[PDB]
């Protein structure tokens, strides 16, 4: 729990009143998207 | 007072990279020193005002 993280980062079983920065919040990418030019100028294979 | 800044080592030195996490941990407690120093500066700015 966050209090135990505070205890570990302070290395003391009793933490005094205050605010202590324990860890770092981070959001990781949920998805991966790849995009390329839409226009596909079809080479004249069908024509030949 | 100045700008009340703070720095995250594990994101600054490398971003999405997680191998740098392990490579940095072996370096030691430099980043604990950095965070303590910057937090001291921030609290000092609050005290200055």
């Amino acid at each position: 729990d966050p209090l135990s993280e505070t205890k570990c980062t302070l290395k003391s079983f009793t933490v005094e009143k205050g605010i202590y920065q324990t860890s770092n919040f981070r959001v990781q990418p949920t998805e991966s998207i790849v995009r390329f030019p839409n226009i596909t100028n079809l080479c004249p294979f069908d024509e030949v | 007072s100045m700008t009340k800044t703070s720095v995250d080592c594990t994101m600054y030195i490398c971003g999405d990279s997680t191998e740098c996490s392990n490579l940095l941990l072996q370096y030691g407690s430099f980043c604990t020193q950095l965070k303590r120093a910057l937090t001291g500066i921030a609290v000092e700015q609050d005290k200055n005002t």
